[PDB]
């Protein structure tokens, strides 16, 4: 009787609506990423759909800047609105300080925007989680932003339906400062062990950055090597 | 627009004249420049007629409201502070007025307020264009030990000496006497004429 | 008990009101379109009505610009308001940048407008889906915009009551870069295989554009050839 | 349980409140009209009421301009407010462009105004339908505007309680370009075949316009000829 | 279950709240009026009350201007607010055009004001009906304005609890252009035949105007003649 | 089921919330007043309370101006807010016209303020009735203002719990133009015959004004004479 | 079924939400005070708590000015907000008139602020009662302000859980113009006779003012004398 | 039936929603702190989580200024928003007065902000408690701010799930003016006696300040000494 | 409008005069230019009378509010910073004032604030039209090792030397002495006259 309003606490003190947004995130496909020796990468699973769809617009990974990038999971409309807000906040930060100095305050803008809708009546929250990753003045960064606005900087994570299994694998296998290739293959195995039995891993979009360089997205045949 | 107000031992005497002129041309030979704004408080306006009358209505209504909802009269320093705030909130689009506030709460007070909002208490004060002549008469004959009749004679002598050298002042003389025992009392015209006749002046 | 407000999530995490807009789109007649060798076309089924109606105002296909055009399905009032907003946003884009450079941001304006009403209480969403198609600086384009605001660029699609059957046909028959005529006849067969038994295909409005040219609407006797 | 708010869809995807506005229009008396060889006419049934009422203020037909005119059916207060808005929008169009160039955008202003109230909570729609008719730069025009805002240009129509029977007659009898008199008598027969048994057709208000002329209202004895 | 909000239609299509305002009008005492040869009169029944009440403030007839006047029936607070709005709108009309040219647009201002509250939630309508009467540039006028905003110009009417019986009498007895006295006596008989058995008609306030003259209120002994 | 909102009519057409304000007024102590030969008086019953209370702030009679004064009955907080609004409105009238010319528009402002809250949702009405009395340009005045805003000018009235009994006495005993003393004693007997059996009339506050004079409140020993 | 909204009357005519604020006041500890020969004092009971708490911030008595001071009982958050508003209103009064001339209008500002929230929906009232006391141009003052905004000037009072017992004692024992010490000891006995059996009176904070002097708070060993 | 709105009192007079925020605070981990001879410290328990998490962003202790610092417990999103508001209010205070003169008004800004949301409908309160601590012009300070806005200055406290047990220990063991080391070890024992059986105390973040110095956070091996 | 304020070892001495004149014509021979705004803080206004008195009331109320709700006095640098922000928010529609703030928190301070908002701490300061004469006297006789009596003699000597050459200054001399032990103490008129008589000056 309490899971109807965003603004009401249970007698335990839970926000059931905020948690139903967290159940809405769980229906999206798995996407992971981690940092390594001078840089960070991102891996995103895609169950391949109709060939009529232009492949430029099913990419869960999106470039916010030449030096920051992210990936989503959940509702597709809210996901698109959020990556748009990330781009615009990156531009505002870059024009007020001369450059995107820290990735953390870009993630802060997105986090406060997502947090505000979990407090006021007449608005529903965003059912999307985002994983930011890039290079700043400090170095490799890796966040995740959930529907309630909680951000946490990691060294390895996932989101989506597989999240528990992938972070369970990375919690017992990941070792830092791998050279890029070995890191990518460890992440591919992490993505593999989250599927169900019988499911074959199709080709996932994978991209990376190193210190002093821009992004590049591994095209499908550089992806095809690690199958 | 000669105004004057002096203090004595437990009395305030305030006197004006009556001529309205804004040209070298006399519009009206009988105007009102001395008002009553509370039970024991008067006020003389001098300057621009419209702004003066608007300030008179605004002060009378607010003093009456305060008296009704507090059952005590407002002190004279509070009246001067309220009017100073009202004049100084609009100091860049100002009022062209120059006014005096006098009354009795426990001791006689006379306040002199200018067009920007500076209120300074003094013993005797005078505003208008005949104010240097009034300050010249009151500099040489005022004494603190004077009685109420001698004060009434003195303000009549001062205004009648200012009427002879200032072209913008003239007419009959209003005189009001404020006392704790008798309240705000305005002296009759035949009594003022009797004063003028026994002193030896004209008009 | 949850399909009453636009702003409330189910314990699964569904938006039932948003999906009832998807049920309202399904009651409109079938309209398809695809790109080919230098250009894109659009086909729209019309069950022919009262001869008292002037034929200029039952066209599901509408010219937003000389170089962009679209077709709707769903509620007729919301459909008209949406094609009006598409025209006005095309004019604003054309005046701020000198020309309609990309069709994608016109579709973006329409998509964000349709998305916003699926989030706030006191407003119901639009029960219309739109298929944009035209020529830009890049070339032939083809989108679809659903009630929730989700846009996807295709090579062939449909909307309306037949949508599943037509996209099922196109998913197993469509081959790109057909010369205009062969493309139109493939699309006519696609529209044919979505009707029910006994129903005869009446004359559908069909129009096309090629690279370097404006639109033209095939008149009813050029339509009459491919019956 | 869903016919209580203007902003809620049924699981079919219907707007029951919008349709109850259609049930409110159905309680008004029948009024028809059609175009002919250079011009358009309007016929409106009136069951004659108390002789104390001044006949100038029971006319369902109203002159918005010297060149546009309309007729209503439904709630009388909303009907009056709508014909007032039609007059004011005609004046605004005439002052911004020099003249009432097209009747269609006058009908568009009225249609968007009536459409907007079928979308927002805290407002009920107008329970009135309007039939516009006149002469513009193009020629004879004839619309109908329903409560939901849907406009369609016709060659012949009716509204009110008889609407189905009159449009059923006109759907099988009407032939275009009749000279004015023959057109009026066909429309009178159309109005006759919509009454119930025993009811005698009283005198209906009828008015017309031709290309190059203003309106005139046939007075009751010119009406009396075609009884 | 639908008679709780001003903004909801019944499945018939009725506005029950608007009709309950009409039930609230029916509880006020009868007041009639009609026009005659060069002018109009007004009659208002008053069941005589406590002698402690000053008779200047129980007059149902009120002078809005020297040339317009009206009478109410219903809720006394809403009645007073309405006659105040009539006076203020008369003054605004008179200052924007030089004089009260037409009584009809004064009645229009009052009608639109009373109509607007029958459309928006959070506001209840006025439970008062008003009968305007006066002399304008055209001549004798006579309206009635109901709670929903419907106005109709009559030659004879009533309002209040007796309205049906008085208009039933006038519908079968009234003949126009009576000289003032005969008209007043016909109206007194009309007021008489609306009471219940045993009730004796007390003294009613009656007032009139002729073309070229102002109002005058017949005082109680000029009233006393026609008992 | 209808006595919950200020804005809903019963099927009779009553406003039950407005009438519950009339039930809230009935819980206050009796206060009466009437005019006489050149002036008006006011009498207010007080059941004497704790001697710790300063007697200056239990006076139901209050001086709004030197020439107008009033008395309340009902909720004490709303009563205080209303007499404050009466004072401020008297000051505004006095500054815009030079003097309090008519008491009636002071009473009108208070009446419109109290009336407005009986029409809009989200606001409850005032549960207070007020009896104004004073001297104007016309002479002695005496009103009463109820919760719904209805004002009526009387020659004698009461308010409070005894109101019916006191106005019943005055309805059969009061004769106008009594010299002040005889009037006061008639009013004391009126106040006496409203108590219940066994109750002894304690000392009531009584005050009066005559034409050309200000108010004075009879002190308790001038009151003590008429016991 | 009516004690849910601040804006709804019972059929008796009570405001149950306003009375539940009066029940929330009753849960706070007892605090009394009274005036005497040239001045007023205040006594406040404190059941002594954890020694970790700094004693500067458990004082129920608070200095609003050097010449006005007050004490609360009820909700601690609303209590703090109210004493803050009392301080700010004292400063505004002191700057607009040169000095805090009357304590009564400070109490008026607090009273109107507390009254306003007992009238509008979407706001709950303050569950705090305040006792003001000080020296003005008139002399010793003593008020109490309840949740509904009702203020009354007393010669002796209490608030809190003991209020009835202390005012019952003072109603039969208090005699005015006691010299300060005797007054304080009478008030201590008043505070003693409100406790329950077995409870020992701990040390209460007590403070006073005389005509021509500022406040001083009796420190705990001057308090300790009267135990 | 009353624990659904922030603005409704129970018939006892409780705010159940405010108390459910106090239940939401109880689910956070224990954090304590106390002042000593020239300075104050803070201790915060952390059950050590995934090694992928960067340790810079799980610190419950946060530096608002070089001279003020705080620690939270409860909802993590509201906790982050609150420490942000504390930082911004510290900067505003520092710029309007030249320096952070008193810590108490920083705590006042945070307290009024948290209090305001416990009064208005359409907003839920913050489910976080904060413990401020630092050095000002007066010396060592230590507060706690709860969800309802109540602030109290202590000499020793805790928050979180252990709060009752830790304040129970400190209530019978704490002695003031300990030299820093002995104070920290007493606080470690206080944190130890709040865990459940079998639970081993992991490494807690601890930090301190002395009069005339800035903060420093004991790193994990200076922490490791007192295990 | 001569004002002066000097510091010593744990004492602040602030002195003004009293004459209100805005013409070549003397309105009032007795005004107020030295105020007390806190327990251990004073302030001298010099410039436009209305704006000066409004700033005085605004500072007194806000200092009293801060003292009541914090239970400690506001530091002098915080007072000067607050008043600087208040003057500089309206720098295009400015106040025509020029004022000094002095007090004791742990060491004696004197701040000098202009009409735009620039506050500079200095040892001794002087505002007004007689400020060059005061700076001429204080340049040649001031010493840091002076006692409280010698400071009181020095400020009287400085203002009495400025009264002889400046036509806009004159009247009696207010002197206030601020000490941590005794608080804000304003010296009596007969004591000031005794100082003037034992030095050898007139009026």
């Amino acid at each position: 009787a309490y899971d109807r309003a965003i603004t009401v606490f249970s007698p335990d003190g839970r926000l059931f609506q905020v948690e139903y947004a967290l159940e809405a995130v769980k229906k999206g496909s798995t996407a992971l990423g981690m940092k390594f020796a001078n840089g960070v990468l991102l891996i995103s699973d895609k169950k391949v759909r109709s060939r009529l769809i232009e492949q430029n617009s099913i990419e869960k990974i999106q470039l916010i800047d030449d030096y920051v990038a992210a990936v989503t999971s959940g509702l597709v409309a809210d996901a698109r609105v959020l990556v748009d807000f990330a781009r615009i906040s990156a531009q505002q930060e870059k024009v007020t300080y001369g450059s995107l100095v820290n990735i953390e305050n870009l993630v802060k803008r997105v986090a406060d925007q997502m947090q505000q809708y979990t407090q006021y009546g007449g608005v529903r929250p965003y059912g999307v989680s985002l994983i930011f990753a890039g290079i700043d003045q400090i170095g490799p960064r890796l966040f995740d932003c959930d529907p309630a606005g909680t951000i946490n900087e990691y060294k390895a994570t996932a989101i989506g339906s597989g999240k528990d299994a992938v972070v369970s694998f990375l919690e017992r296998e990941y070792k830092e400062n791998l050279p890029e290739k070995e890191a990518v293959t460890l992440g591919i195995k992490a993505l593999k062990s989250s599927l169900e039995e019988g499911e074959e891993l199709k080709a996932p979009e994978i991209a990376s950055i190193t210190v002093g360089n821009k992004y590049r997205i591994y095209d499908q045949e550089e992806v095809k090597k690690f199958l | 627009t000669t105004t004057v107000g002096i203090t004595l031992k437990d009395a305030v005497i305030m006197a004006t004249e009556r001529r309205v002129t804004m040209e070298n041309f006399i519009m009206h030979k009988n105007g009102k420049k001395l008002f009553q704004i509370d039970t024991y408080t008067g006020m003389t306006i001098a300057g621009l007629v419209g702004d003066a009358q608007v300030l008179v209505r605004y002060m009378k209504a607010e003093l009456e409201l305060y008296r009704l909802q507090r059952r005590v009269n407002m002190p004279i320093e509070a009246v001067a502070t309220l009017l100073s705030n009202m004049l100084n909130q609009v100091k860049y689009m100002p009022y062209m007025v120059q006014l005096l506030v006098g009354g009795i709460d426990t001791a006689p007070h006379v306040f002199s307020i200018d067009a920007a909002g500076g209120s300074v208490e003094d013993i005797y004060a005078s505003t208008g264009s005949g104010s240097p002549f009034v300050y010249g008469v009151l500099e040489s004959q005022y004494s603190e030990k004077m009685t109420v009749d001698e004060g009434v004679d003195l303000v009549i002598r001062a205004i009648s000496a200012a009427k002879q050298r200032d072209s913008a002042s003239g007419g009959m003389i209003d005189v009001a006497v404020i006392t704790r025992k008798d309240g705000y009392v305005q002296l009759p015209t035949d009594q003022i004429e009797s004063r003028i006749r026994k002193l030896g002046l004209i008009l």
